[PDB]
C-alpha cells in the first residue's frame, strides 16, 4: 500500500527528532551545570579574599 | 520505572495484537481458501450443467 | 485492519513519550542555564565590591 509506509516513517522520523532535541538540551544541562559549580567555588574564594581585604 | 513497566505493558498488548492479527490473517485466509475451491467446484458444476443442458438441448 | 492500527498505536506512544522528554530536557537547560548566568553576574558584581573595597 501507501499510507502505511508515509505515515510509519514520519512518526519515526518524530520519535528520532524528539530524542535526539532531548539529548543534545540535557549535554547543554550538564555543561552549564559543571560551570555553574565552577563559578560557585570561585566566588566563595572571591568571598573569602574580599573578607580578607575588608579586615 | 513507572515507564518500565508502562513499555513492558504495551510491548506484551503489541505482541498479543499482533499474535491475534496473524491468526485472523490465518483464519480468513483458511476461510479464502474454502471459497476458492468452492468457486472451483463452482465452475465444475457451471461445466457439468452446461454439458448436460447442451446433450439435452441436442436431442 | 487490526495489527496494523495497535502497531500505529505503538509509534504514536513512542512519539508522545520522546516529544515531552525533548521539551522537558528544554526546559531544563532553559533554567540551568539561567542559574549559571545569574550567579556569574553575581560574581561579577563581588568583583566590582572588591575593586571599590581595594580602592
Amino acid at each position: 500500500m501507501d499510507a502505511i509506509k508515509k505515515k510509519m516513517q514520519m512518526l519515526k522520523l518524530d520519535k528520532e527528532n524528539a530524542l535526539d532535541r532531548a539529548e543534545q538540551a540535557e549535554a547543554d544541562k550538564k555543561a552549564a551545570e559543571d560551570r555553574s559549580k565552577q563559578l560557585e567555588d570561585e566566588l566563595v574564594s572571591l568571598q573569602k579574599k574580599l573578607k580578607g581585604t575588608e579586615d | 520505572d513507572f515507564d518500565d513497566i508502562h513499555r513492558k505493558r504495551m510491548e506484551k498488548d503489541l505482541n498479543e495484537l499482533q499474535a491475534l492479527i496473524e491468526a485472523h490473517f490465518e483464519n480468513r485466509k483458511k476461510e479464502e481458501e474454502e471459497l476458492v475451491s468452492l468457486k472451483d467446484r463452482i465452475e465444475r458444476r457451471r461445466a457439468e450443467r452446461a454439458e448436460q443442458q447442451r446433450i439435452r438441448n441436442e436431442r
